[PDB]
RNA sequence: GUGGGAGAGGGUGGUGGAAUUCCCGGAGUAGCGGUGAAAUGCGCAGAUACCGGGAGGAACGCCGAUGGCGAAGGCAGCCACCUGGUCCACCCGUGACGCUGAGGCGCGAAAGCGUGGGGAGCAAACCGGAUUAGAUACCCGGGUAGUCCACGCCCUAAACGAUGCGCGCUAGGUCUCUGGGUCUCCUGGGGGCCGAAGCUAACGCGUUAAGCGCGCCGCCUGGGGAGUACGGCCGCAAGGC
């Protein structure tokens, strides 16, 4: 299982209104994925965070979800 | 006296004790059980075995109401919450699904000295 | 903030010859603009201390250029003082 | 005057008259606060991630604007006054930082 | 000066979700809680567990780092406004305008003080419970000041890199944050780890010196007595220098 960045086109890292993309940086739970998974860079990740959070405020993205099985 | 037959089973398990509650699909209780509900009194209520028996009790009391299938919601980390799962599966109640709901704060409240 | 036209109009105003950006006159002027604004923002926001340190620093810088300019050409000093409203 | 994006999320259960009224009152808000409008993107019904005002969904508007500096905050206030407007987020515009490029 | 950046740097206002407590309603019984084991405690005036609704205060999970910013103390949800510092490129302007700094003035964690507010969780003092030679203590149940906000004081600390500031000079290697470039890489600014020469009582330091040098400030001169006494200055007090 490789990085999220690895499979995707050129995408605005700043767009909080685009869920079809941003969804892919969250885990099963609402959590924002670690760099190891996101495949982003320092600056990159740092921007993605803010973007996601903005989106969550708007209710387009989960603050948290519930874990299935386990 | 109800006739539910499909519903929700919540397992709330702490290090001290394990309690099970079986409810109707919109969340209202049907029956419940726990370590103290069966024999045990002290620390004995936290053992995996007590969890087993509490799950089993709850399931018996459920199949009296007519419960057939159940969606499981697990909350907490405790000795044999997984035992309450394992018990609740072989109970004869067919389990539809299992979810871990353990509530977690986004860091609101100062915890007790034993928790820092 | 201080936008570009705002700043420029000040440099135009205080430049010795055309094109002069960094002379003593202009440095003092620009500095002074910054100081004034900062003092306005510290009239309310009395609790913003870090900005205030900034003020002390700018104030000091200005006094340095002034002491110099006055040392080298007292006339230009009195001129600059009169124009700006300092001391 | 700077460049902003006004995000308005309002209640999905509105019919014509209602929607057009909230929308026109928003228009009036911007006109009163000196906010010129450039682009307007109305996305409408979307399924929210968590229920907002007990509603499973929301209705979305996105405006791009240019407005004076000190008036933005007060603008947001007079937007949120409306009972049927659930959430407002006004955001300074930014250039499109890309990635995987 | 111009053109670019990155940033929990600061101030103000607004807003978002998780959680805890409490209140309301439903459904539901016999316990819950808690420990090494227990008891106090709460539960039949219906608790715990579960669902819906409301109120309030405080703090911001993931991102998060061995990361970033700040002179230090210190700074972490999101948004807007007000604002400080700083890095780079271009080589455009001024023309030694520099460094340091006794005194002064300002900032200064936590606790603490004054006058108002606020008070969910935590909790000095205190009130209880079991441990068990013994409880003023480690464990358990409560709980007040305080913790939070405004304004005004206090001025301490392992306020630590236990390393004053500035400049020049003296091998490299490696990881990293942030710019620029003709982006096998090179170049500038930060953060780390190994190491040349050198230094060091040793441990260690080693282009982020504890090396080689210059400038300026602070400070030291065996232990105990003692950061005590006396005096002075500051403080409402505690108490500080
Ligand atoms: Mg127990
Ligand atoms: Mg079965
Ligand atoms: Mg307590
Ligand atoms: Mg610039
Ligand atoms: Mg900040
Ligand atoms: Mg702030
Ligand atoms: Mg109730
Ligand atoms: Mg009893
Ligand atoms: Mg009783
Ligand atoms: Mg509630
Ligand atoms: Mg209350
Ligand atoms: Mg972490
Ligand atoms: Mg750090
Ligand atoms: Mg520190
Ligand atoms: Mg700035
Ligand atoms: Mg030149
Ligand atoms: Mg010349
Ligand atoms: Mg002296
Ligand atoms: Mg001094
Ligand atoms: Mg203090
Ligand atoms: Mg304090
Ligand atoms: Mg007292
Ligand atoms: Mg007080
Ligand atoms: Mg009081
Ligand atoms: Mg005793
Ligand atoms: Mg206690
Ligand atoms: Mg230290
Ligand atoms: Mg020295
Ligand atoms: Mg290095
Ligand atoms: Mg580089
Ligand atoms: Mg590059
Ligand atoms: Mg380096
Ligand atoms: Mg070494
Ligand atoms: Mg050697
Ligand atoms: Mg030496
Ligand atoms: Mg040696
Ligand atoms: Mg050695
Ligand atoms: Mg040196
Ligand atoms: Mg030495
Ligand atoms: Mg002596
Ligand atoms: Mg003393
Ligand atoms: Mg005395
Ligand atoms: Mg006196
Ligand atoms: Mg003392």
């Amino acid at each position: 299982k490789a990085k999220v960045k690895a499979t995707l086109g050129e995408f605005d890292l700043r767009d909080y209104r685009n869920v079809e993309v941003l969804k892919r940086f969250l885990s099963e739970t609402g959590k924002i994925l670690p760099r190891r998974r996101t495949g982003l860079s320092a600056k990159e990740q740092r921007i993605l965070a803010k973007t996601i959070k903005r989106a969550r405020i708007l209710g387009l993205l989960p603050f948290t979800e519930k874990l299935v099985r386990k | 006296k109800r006739q539910v037959a499909s519903g929700r089973a919540y397992i709330h398990a702490s290090y001290n004790n394990t309690i099970v509650t079986i409810t109707d699909p919109d969340g209202n209780p049907i029956t419940w059980s726990s370590g103290g509900v069966i024999g045990y009194k002290g620390s004995r209520k936290g053992t995996p075995y007590a969890a087993q028996l509490a799950a089993l009790d709850a399931a018996k009391k459920a199949m009296a109401y007519g419960m057939q299938s159940v969606d499981v919601i697990v909350r907490g980390t405790g000795a044999g919450r997984e035992q309450a799962i394992r018990a609740l599966q072989a109970s004869g109640l067919q389990v539809k699904s299992i979810v871990d709901d353990t509530p977690v704060p986004h860091n609101g409240c100062r915890p007790k000295k034993k928790f820092r | 903030p201080i936008t570009k036209e705002e700043k420029q109009k000040v440099i135009q105003e205080f430049a010795r010859f055309p094109g002069d950006t960094g002379s003593t006159e202009v440095q003092v002027a620009l500095l002074t603009l910054r100081i004034n604004r900062l003092s306005e923002h510290l009239k309310v926001h009395k609790k913003d201390h870090h900005s205030h340190r900034g003020l002390l620093m700018m104030v000091g810088q200005r006094r340095r250029l002034l002491r110099y300019l006055q040392r080298e050409d007292p006339e230009r000093y009195r001129a600059l003082i009169e124009k700006l409203g300092i001391r | 005057m700077r460049r902003y994006e006004v995000n308005i999320v309002l209640n999905p259960n509105l019919d014509q008259s209602q929607l057009a009224l909230e929308k026109e009152i928003i228009q009036r808000a911007l006109e009163n606060y000196g906010a010129r409008v450039e682009k307007v993107e109305e996305l409408g019904l979307r399924r929210l991630a968590y229920p907002i005002a007990k509603d499973p969904q929301g209705y979305f508007l996105w405006y791009q604007v240019e407005m004076p500096e000190d008036r933005v905050n007060d603008l947001a206030r007079e937007l949120r006054i409306r009972d049927n407007v659930r959430r407002v987020m006004v955001v300074k515009s930014q250039e499109p930082f890309l990635a995987n490029a």
